[PDB]
């Protein structure tokens, strides 16, 4: 497992990776935002088929 | 039960480094150096209040004593062994010292190893890097000079360590000595106004080793005065060693450095012992001392010849001559002529022992002494033979009166009949006063100045001696200049000027000094002579007043004496005019005493001095005049005309050159002692200016004395400086002292004087300063000159430091040009100094000390602040740093070999136990350099130097500093900030590698030495030091010496080796340093996290349990409870925990080994839920009341001119933001800022620091446990103790949404928060939000986002948009959250209303950034109106949603990204059945076939895949936006509204063919669900009528034949673009395709 560690370890300063969540999160919260708009527009179009009938 | 328990601890942890041995090199110098920490330590208090170790210092004989211990050294050494035990056997059968002792000084030396390599000359890289900065300083020894390799290899070998071993064997030696000296000094001549753990250390060690208390009436001094003989018969063993070597030890080594080695060290023991003896001597010293003591002392002196056989050679004068003067002064002391004298003529018994007076024998022993002393021709003997022939003299003169024991000494020597053999002694000893020159001569080398060879403590205790034989030798020897100029050499001791200050010190020391007025000998012999002798005799009055003056500063008793007799002087006494012989008549009263009176009206300088008719004179053959006059007044009026260079003659004679600069040295020496008293407590403030008023009377109105030293100072330097003989020198050193002292009382006059003084810079008129320079002999009558010079221009610049104040005269512009020629002239100097040739080293070393602590504090006062204050010395510290950062290539090693020749000469300086004056000088003038050397690489580091050329050569200064502490302890510190300070200037800025400069075998020796963090004492300023040169030496790209460092060649003895040990005991460990060791841990583990974090998970089981136990037991607030400053301190320590642990969470999760631990930290998060993102604590009532405070007294200076311009590390203490250590000094001058009961403005202003460092704390701590929660968030992913998580988010929210509402911070002094802590709770709720693990409690959280929102000032387009969009995607995931979950409608219909319309409106007219704006409001509006309680309340909502006519706008903007986010928006309103129907109405269809679109619409090139962006763009605005918004307009009524959307259909079949014709054998499926509805719904409605619907437009074969083709192969064509971060598409496809079928089928 060490030898593996540091084998894929790279020389830089560890609080920068860790910031790399901030950026995962915003990259993700777009995907988020399109299922949240889509699920909303699914909803709305089975509202819309109950109420026809 | 007195084990060695704690003097010779376990060989296990010498070994191992767990404790090392307390030797006696580091008590030692703790004990010289006084030092409050270290003094105080618990280890060496633990040493000290043993009675092992006291027992140890009482019999020091004992310690090396030969006695058989082979059964304590067999079972020390039992339970690199072997070789220790080896060098101990070894030792012990050299030496006849014990095993035990062996075995000790082996250890020490192994435990020195590094001091005793590094001391070793250096290798030929060093020589080379040298030679190549030199471009004087010749001193090494670059020929003789080998490699690292062949050094190291000779190192270890066996002839060399024995050497080595008995080299540390004598230093320890020499160290022990020295150590119980100071400590018997310390504890019988302890000063008063100590901190009370001094003196309460004392009193214990007292009580323990002597029972000496303070507190019994009569303590006892038994034990006290019983180390005489312990000490008098070790000299003994002493000499015998120094005459002969060891006999076992081994021929090779008995070489010639060893045997000087060896005579060096047994002088240096001898000298030690003597002053140990001297002090317990003259502890009492009304009583005599034991007769039977004396006489074995006398008897050895006489073997020994006063050890000048050993003294004899002339390699070891430096020690012979102070060993003599020592000798010489017990030899006094043990006389005690004073009582002896007492004791002979009046016959009275001291009643405290038996004199030697009483036995024949003694005095037989000690005249034969005497004798053979002056046969052998000695010059030590001359006092003790002086005093011992005053003896016999008095002896015979008493028996001859009488004509008892005495009798037959007189009798049995024949000298009872002759006097023949002392009185030719006292005379040879007199004849060229060869006596008082060799007495002047000890004085000096045991005096209170630097030139002193001990302590002013011991050379004040020493002077009684001679003081008491010159009062006893004054009644019989005649006045005469000799004795006159002796005792004078011995009080002053030529200290120099700035060597007076008026630190209270025990009254012992100031006892020398006042027995002149307490004894009356010595007050009517020289005191009343000396004042008679004025001006005629101007030196010594002149130095009596000065000493005076000096020494009675704190000494409220005799504060005003030298006042008084300079004010109202009895007597007068001048030459004789041969003018005045027909202006006196003489009396005829007493032709001995020559009487006269004044006949006529003499006129003295023709207010005026004028003398009254009928004074009385006596005629001393000059006279002496019985007037009371001022002599001051005179000695002004005198030098004015002097100074005007106008002579009288019929007056009287003008004063000497010498005298003259007497006088005015003395006149600065007074003024300085009263500025300084007066401001002390008690005193008056008018002292120095009522001086000044006394001095300038009688003189003429227009003039003052200032103008007197004006016109001098003119005068002198008419000429140029290099044609002047040494008293004008002197007088010119004088005139600058007096205007040093002139500049505290009245700086206004010394800076106007200075602005025109023509002697730094002034004009091209001959005299300048700067033309002393070139390659001259600076002798100490040219030294003392420049010595004054720099010290004046110092206090110039201090005084002008001070600018927010007597300053009646001057100017901004009038001290900026005074400051830069002065600090032309600093440079100038220290460019010149590289090639003076000083008599000596210390003038030098002192003239750098002054000159570099003349830089540095104009360059820190500089940058400390930004405001105006220090804009008065700008210019001068732009100037300096322009000519020390960036010089020209000529002359850039001019201004650089100074230090270079500086750090040679301190480290290749031999250490010596004597002349701790020159030893404190080169320490504080190697502290002054490193200091300056610190100030210019922040200088170089601040304002944006890319290019530093200093760096070259500060790597060569750093070559020499990693070996220089090894002479010298004191130097780790400043050292270790220096290379601190160079490694971030080599940061911001791979850099240079400094292995190659430090050299592989001397990087590890200065590692191993610097390992330890304060071992043997523990102290904290040090500890935080090293901590932080560490960090900084990890940050940079330094990778060979971090791994040195760490590794430690795991870790076994590096620095986290006690890093460890040091974070295991935080519970009990002072919070000031874990700050630092916390740093200290971080910065290895940020830049090397793979060694740190395996040594800590290795060893959890130790840190995590404290970790847990610091946070459960951590208070949120802790300012209430006890402890105010410590709040701060706490809570970076948590902050530092959390960023540690939130690291060590990160490696683990990507290591997949951060459940566990994850899962037992989150239960230790209670510190944090309490005092975390809470940033209230900010206090802005306190910090608003103070501002006021100080605006309403300092009208001028503001509360924000005191900010720190970044240049030093901002400290997290009382300093942080404003300037205290300056303050204290700035503000100081007016009532106000001491105030009463420790209250005013510091009290505040210190407050208000520690509030400011409490909420960096708290900062650091949010953002650190920010990092924590983001990362849990992603590793606490299953469905697990979900409640505690929930709920800490959520009150971390909370806590963020209402301090977002709170009082904010400034944006000056910390970071603008928006922004900052809005992503955090954002981040946090899209994971919950993904989670779907919320308590839909949004009913109360809205309420602060909603708030937040309003009193936000709308920021729509402002510069702030970060902000705005961050709090738009907050309340987008808070209304979602909601939306999951009526009294809510009526708590979220406030964002529908005057948020999303208000901002809406306000994009809309700015368009006229905004295009995700506009995405993100959409978005908002989607979500919220998917809210269940909206479904009830469309009637309510329809008139505020159509009170603002959105509408209007929307189809304004889509008449492309901008149509695209209108058409949505529209959509997204059309929701409801009311604005479905109102966006239906034929408002809609009128710009939606009058739309300019259409000209792209109609194109062929519409498409999904177009190669055409805009093709791509409208086919995608069509497909997912135009047919939900047709569906929707159809829903609120499709029969109406069927003609418009057939002929939209029928009119762009353009988008029906590519729809139809792209799928062949998804958004698309939507669209055909779409027309299969539209299909049905147009076909329902033909059924009933034909006039509409005239044309379907639409195919239902080839759709059918499609969808049927279409239900793994699906895969060939889904290749989604948009999502990318996430059975996602499929179930939706089946989905639409059974809603196709059941709407067509």
């Amino acid at each position: 497992d060490v030898d593996t560690y540091l084998s894929n370890l790279q020389t830089k300063t560890t609080l920068s990776m860790i910031a790399d969540g901030l950026e995962r999160s915003a990259r993700d919260f777009d995907a988020f935002l399109e299922e949240n708009v889509t699920l909303e527009w699914e909803a709305q179009r089975k509202r819309i088929y109950q109420h026809f009938g | 039960t007195l084990t060695d328990r704690t003097y010779l601890p376990p060989l296990e942890d010498c070994l191992t480094g767990r404790t090392v041995i307390l030797s006696w090199r580091l008590v030692a110098s703790a004990l010289e150096d006084a030092d409050l920490a270290r003094l105080t330590s618990p280890a060496l208090s633990t040493f000290l209040r043993d009675g092992f170790v006291h027992e140890l210092l009482k019999h020091p004989a004992r310690v090396f004593e030969p006695k058989d211990l082979k059964q304590e050294f067999e079972t020390k050494t039992s339970s690199g062994v072997d070789t220790i035990k080896k060098d101990a056997l070894w030792l012990a059968d050299a030496v006849a010292i014990n095993q035990v002792a062996a075995l000790r000084i082996v250890l020490i030396e192994y435990q020195t190893r590094a001091h005793s390599h590094l001391v070793l000359p250096l290798s030929t890289q060093d020589v080379a890097n040298i030679q190549e900065a030199a471009g004087i300083l010749s001193l090494l020894n670059p020929a003789s000079a080998v490699d690292a390799e062949t050094m190291w290899c000779d190192f270890e070998t066996e002839a060399r360590r024995r050497e080595r071993i008995l080299a540390t064997y004598l230093s320890e030696r020499r160290s022990f000595t020295a150590a119980v000296d100071a400590l018997v000094t310390f504890l019988l001549h302890s000063a008063p106004g100590q901190h009370k753990d001094l003196d309460s250390l004392r009193r214990a060690l007292l009580k323990d080793a002597f029972a000496f208390d303070e507190d019994l009436d009569v303590p006892d001094r038994s034990k006290l005065l019983t180390m005489a003989p312990t000490y008098m018969n070790l000299v003994e063993d002493c000499i015998a060693r120094a005459q002969a070597l060891p006999a076992k030890l081994g021929e090779s080594f008995k070489t010639e450095a060893f045997e000087l080695d060896w005579l060096r060290t047994a002088i240096t023991e001898a000298v030690h012992s003597l002053s140990i003896a001297f002090q317990a001597l003259d502890l009492d010293t009304p009583y005599f001392a034991p007769h039977e003591l004396l006489s074995e002392w006398f008897e050895l002196m006489n073997s020994s010849l006063f050890l000048e056989s050993i003294l004899g050679f002339e390699v070891v004068a430096d020690l012979a001559m102070p060993a003599r003067s020592l000798v010489s002064a017990i030899c006094l002391k043990m006389l005690n002529i004073d009582r002896t004298i007492q004791f002979l003529h009046d016959f009275d018994y001291p009643d405290g022992e038996e004199p030697y007076l009483l036995s024949s024998q003694t005095l037989n022993k000690i005249h034969t002494a005497v004798t053979n002393a002056v046969n052998s021709g000695v010059a030590a003997s001359l006092p003790v033979a002086f005093a011992w022939s005053l003896i016999v003299h008095q002896m015979h003169l008493g028996y001859q009166e009488r004509a008892s024991p005495y009798d037959d000494f007189l009798r049995e020597q024949r000298l009872d009949n002759d006097i023949a053999p002392v009185e030719q002694i006292a005379m040879l000893a007199t004849s060229r006063g060869q006596v008082y020159q060799v007495m002047s001569e000890m004085a000096l080398c045991l005096g209170t100045t630097h030139e002193a060879a001990f302590r002013p403590a011991v050379g004040a205790r020493a002077r009684l001696v001679f003081q008491d034989l010159l009062k006893r030798s004054a009644y019989l020897i005649p006045y005469q200049d000799e004795p006159v100029f002796s005792l004078l050499a011995i009080l002053a001791t030529g200290r120099q000027y700035w060597d007076v200050t008026d630190a209270l010190s025990a009254s012992s020391l100031n006892q020398v000094y006042t027995d002149m007025l307490d004894d009356e000998t010595l007050f009517t012999q020289f005191t009343m002579q000396a004042i008679n002798r004025f001006p005629y005799e101007f030196n010594p009055f002149s130095v009596l007043c000065r000493v005076l003056a000096a020494a009675l500063i704190t000494n409220k008793d005799k504060a005003d004496v030298v006042t008084g007799w300079l004010w109202r002087t009895p007597t007068l006494t001048v030459d004789w005019n041969p003018a005045w012989d027909r202006s006196y008549e003489l009396c005829f009263e007493d032709e001995n005493t020559n009487s006269f009176r004044l006949t006529r009206d003499v006129d003295l300088f023709g207010e005026r001095f004028i003398i009254p008719e009928g004074t009385l004179g006596r005629f001393v053959t000059t006279a002496r005049l019985e007037f009371e006059h001022s002599a001051l007044a005179l000695l002004g009026k005198r030098l004015e005309v002097k100074a005007a260079e106008e002579i009288c003659d019929s007056g009287m004679a003008p004063l000497d050159v010498d005298e003259q600069a007497e006088a005015v040295a003395m006149l600065a020496t007074v003024l300085r002692a009263e500025s300084l008293k007066s401001t002390a407590k008690g005193g008056d403030p008018e002292a120095p200016l009522k001086f000044l008023k006394e001095a300038s009377r009688l003189l003429p109105h227009n003039k003052d004395i200032l103008t007197v030293i004006s016109d001098t100072i003119d005068g002198l330097v008419e000429k140029e400086l290099l044609e002047l003989d040494g008293p004008q020198i002197a007088v010119l050193a004088s005139c600058l002292q007096f205007l040093h002292a002139a500049l505290a009382v009245c700086p206004g006059r010394v800076w106007a004087y200075m602005s025109r003084c023509a002697l730094i810079a002034g004009d091209a008129r001959p005299g300048r300063l700067s033309r002393i320079t070139g390659s001259l002999d600076m002798y100490a009558e040219r030294f003392d000159l420049l010595s004054s010079a720099v010290k004046l221009f110092a206090a110039l610049i201090d005084s002008a430091a001070c600018s927010a104040v007597p300053w009646l005269g001057t100017s901004e512009k009038i001290l900026s040009r005074v400051a830069l020629a002065i600090a032309q002239a600093a440079l100038d100097v220290y460019e010149s100094t590289t090639t003076w040739r000083f008599r000596s080293e210390l003038d030098r070393s002192i003239l750098v000390r002054d000159v570099v602590g003349l830089m540095h504090k104009l360059v820190v006062h500089a940058h400390t602040l930004s405001s105006h204050l220090t804009s008065t010395l700008s210019p001068a510290a732009a100037h300096i740093i322009s000519s020390f950062l960036t010089p020209p290539p000529s002359a850039s090693s001019l201004r650089f070999q100074p230090l270079l020749g500086t750090l040679l000469v301190a480290l290749i300086t031999p250490r010596a136990t004597l002349y701790p004056g020159q030893s404190r000088i080169l320490a504080e003038r190697v502290t002054s350099v490193l200091a300056f050397c610190t100030s210019l690489l922040r200088a170089a580091d601040f304002l944006g130097q890319t290019h530093i050329p200093l760096q070259t050569h500060l790597f060569q200064s750093a070559c020499l500093l990693a070996r220089l502490p090894a002479a010298n302890a004191v130097y780790r510190a400043p050292v270790l900030e220096l290379l601190r300070a160079l490694v971030e200037v080599a940061g911001r800025a791979e850099p240079p590698s400094l292995l190659g400069y430090l050299g592989s075998h001397a990087a590890r020796s200065f590692i191993s030495l610097v390992e330890g963090i304060d071992k043997p004492f523990g102290r904290v300023e040090h500890a935080v030091v090293t901590w932080r040169f560490f960090a900084a030496v990890i940050r940079n790209r330094q990778q060979w010496m971090a791994g040195c460092l760490l590794t430690g060649r795991v870790g076994e003895g590096s620095v986290l080796a006690a890093a460890m040990e040091r974070l295991r005991e935080v519970k009990s460990l002072d919070v000031q340093e874990a700050v630092a060791v916390m740093d200290f841990v971080v910065s290895a583990q940020n830049y090397w996290p793979w060694t740190i974090f395996a040594v800590r998970k290795e060893k959890e089981v130790v840190d995590a349990l404290r970790g847990y136990v610091r946070g459960l037991k951590a208070p949120g607030m802790v300012m209430k409870t006890d402890g105010a400053a410590a709040a701060a301190f706490q809570a970076r320590i948590a902050a530092y925990v959390a960023e540690t642990f939130a690291m060590q969470l990160y490696h683990m999760r990507q290591m997949r080994q951060a459940e566990k631990f994850a899962g037992e930290l989150v239960a230790d998060l209670d510190y944090f839920l309490r005092e975390g993102v809470m940033v209230w604590g900010y206090n802005a009532s306190l910090h608003g009341n103070f501002a006021r405070n100080f605006a309403k007294r300092f009208p001028g200076v503001e509360v924000d001119d005191f900010k720190r311009t970044m240049w030093l590390p901002r400290e997290l203490g009382k300093g942080y933001y404003y300037a205290l250590e300056v303050a204290e000094q700035m503000l100081g001058f007016d009532a106000g800022w001491g105030g009463v009961k420790q209250s005013g403005f510091r009290k505040e202003m210190e407050t208000a620091n520690l509030n400011l460092s409490l909420v960096e704390a708290q900062v650091s701590l949010f953002h650190a446990w920010e990092y924590l929660l983001l990362e849990l968030t992603l590793s606490l992913l299953p469905k697990k103790e979900n409640a505690a998580f929930a709920r800490q988010v959520l009150q971390v929210v909370e806590q963020c949404l209402e301090a977002n509402q709170r009082s904010q911070p400034p944006e000056n002094i910390f970071v603008v928060l928006g922004h900052a802590r809005a992503g955090l709770a954002l981040t946090l709720l899209q994971r919950l939000a993904d989670a779907n693990q919320l308590p839909r409690d949004v009913t109360h959280l809205l309420a602060l986002v909603s708030s937040a929102i309003h009193a936000v000032e709308n920021p729509f387009g402002a510069n702030d948009l970060p902000y705005f969009r961050t709090l738009l995607k907050i309340l987008f995931v808070v209304l979602r959250a909601a939306k999951q979950g009526v009294a809510i409608t009526q708590q979220v219909l406030t964002i529908l209303d005057r948020v999303v319309a208000r901002c809406f409106r306000a994009l809309a007219a700015l368009v006229h950034t905004a295009p995700e704006d506009l995405a993100l409001i959409t978005a908002i509006l989607q979500a919220c109106l998917s809210v269940p309680g909206i479904e009830q309340c469309q009637v309510q909502v329809l008139n505020i949603m159509a009170a603002h006519d959105v509408f209007q706008v929307a189809v304004a903007l889509f008449s492309p990204v901008y149509g695209e986010l209108a058409l949505l928006f529209l959509l997204e309103l059309s929701a409801l059945p009311a604005l479905a129907e109102h966006l239906a109405c034929d408002g809609l269809l009128g710009h939606l076939a009058a739309a300019r679109l259409a000209g792209y619409m109609r194109r062929t090139n519409v498409g999904p895949f177009a190669e055409n962006a805009g093709a791509a763009r409208c086919y995608a605005i069509w497909a997912k936006c135009l047919l939900p918004l047709l569906l929707n307009i159809l829903a609120a009524l499709g029969s109406t509204v069927a003609p418009e959307v057939a002929w939209v259909l029928n009119q762009f079949p353009n988008l029906l063919q590519s729809s139809v014709e792209r799928i062949e054998p998804l958004l698309e499926i939507s669209e055909i669900h779409s027309l299969a509805l539209l299909t049905r719904v147009l076909a329902a409605c033909r059924a009933q009528n034909a006039r509409d619907v005239p044309e379907v437009t639409w195919d239902g074969a080839k759709v059918l034949e499609c969808v049927e083709y279409w239900l793994k192969v699906l895969r060939e064509r889904l290749v989604p673009l948009g999502p990318r971060e996430v059975n996602r598409l499929e179930e939706k496809a089946v989905g639409l395709l059974v809603g196709v079928r059941e709407v067509l089928e």
